[PDB]
C-alpha cells in the first residue's frame, strides 16, 4: 500500500 | 464522504456485518478502509481492524474486516454484549482529504504503545491552544501521526496529518488556515497549534499514530490512539 497523505504529495 | 449505516442490531451469537462505502481510489488502484470502535464518548477509540483486514494482536479474533470493490465490511461473528459501541469506518477521499470518517455505526445488542496528550483547556474565541502528545513504545521516527477531534455528542473528525519525515502536513476543513501540526522525532512529540478558536472547535483531541509502512497516513490506517485532552472554547 502507497497511504494516502503520500498520494497528496506525490500529486502536489 | 464516507457511507455507513446508523445503526445494526443483533443477538448475542449471531454475525452482525457493517458496511462502509464512498472511499477514494488509493494510488495502487485499490481501496482501503479502517474500523473504529467507541464504546463511550467518555473513551478513547479502539481500531478493531486496519487497511481492511488487519486485525491488532488484542482485539479478539471475532473482529474481521473484508473488501469488495470499493466497499468494505465489518464482520463480528459471534457478538456479546460487550461489542454494543459507535463503530466509525475511516478512508481517504479522491483528492485533498487523506483521512474521511463515516457519521458512525451504533450496534446494539438485544436482550506498549501508549500516546499521551496534554494542552488542552478552556479558552475563549479568538484566543489559541497548543497540543502536545508525548508518544512511546514505537519507533516513532518511523510512522506518520495524526490528530482527530470528536465535539459533544458528535462523530470523529479529521484535524490534521503529519508524515515520518515532517513533510506532507494536510489539515481538515473545518480548521483550515487555523491549525498547524508539527512533530519533534526526538522527543516523540506530535503538536498541534490551534490558532483563532470557535465555540465548535470545542471537544476531546486525540493524538493517533498510522501504521501504513511508508511513514504516510491516512484514514484507513490509523492503530493507535490517545486517551484525548479536552478543548472547551466559549465566552
Ligand atoms: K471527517
Ligand atoms: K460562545
Amino acid at each position: 500500500k502507497i497511504s494516502a497523505s503520500r498520494k497528496l504529495q506525490l500529486k502536489t | 464522504a464516507l457511507t455507513q449505516p446508523s445503526s445494526v442490531s443483533a443477538n448475542p451469537g449471531e454475525t452482525v456485518k457493517i458496511t462502509c462505502s464512498g472511499g477514494g481510489r488509493y494510488y495502487d488502484g485499490s481501496y482501503y478502509y479502517g474500523w473504529y470502535q467507541q464504546k463511550s464518548p467518555g473513551s478513547a477509540p479502539v481500531t478493531v481492524i486496519y487497511e481492511n483486514t488487519k486485525r491488532p494482536s488484542n482485539i479478539p479474533s471475532r473482529f474481521s474486516g473484508s473488501k469488495s470493490g470499493s466497499t468494505a465490511t465489518l464482520t463480528i461473528t459471534g457478538v456479546r454484549a460487550e461489542d454494543e459501541a459507535v463503530y466509525y469506518c475511516g478512508s481517504a477521499d479522491d483528492n485533498m482529504n487523506p483521512t474521511i470518517f463515516g457519521a458512525g455505526t451504533t450496534l446494539t445488542v438485544l436482550g506498549a504503545v501508549t500516546l499521551d496528550e496534554s494542552g488542552g483547556g478552556l479558552q475563549t474565541p479568538g484566543g489559541a491552544l497548543s497540543l502536545v502528545c508525548k508518544a512511546s513504545g514505537f519507533t516513532f521516527s518511523s510512522y506518520g501521526m495524526q490528530w482527530v477531534r470528536q465535539a459533544p455528542g458528535k462523530g470523529l473528525e479529521w484535524v490534521a496529518g503529519i508524515q515520518n519525515d515532517d513533510t506532507g502536513t494536510y489539515y481538515g476543513a473545518a480548521v483550515k488556515g487555523r491549525a498547524t501540526i508539527s512533530r519533534d522525532n526526538g522527543q516523540s512529540t506530535v503538536r498541534l497549534q490551534l490558532n483563532n478558536l470557535r465555540a465548535e472547535d470545542t471537544g476531546t483531541y486525540y493524538c493517533a499514530k498510522d501504521a501504513s509502512s511508508d511513514g504516510g497516513y491516512g484514514g484507513d490506517s490509523i492503530d493507535a490512539w490517545g486517551h484525548g485532552t479536552e478543548v472547551i472554547v466559549s465566552s
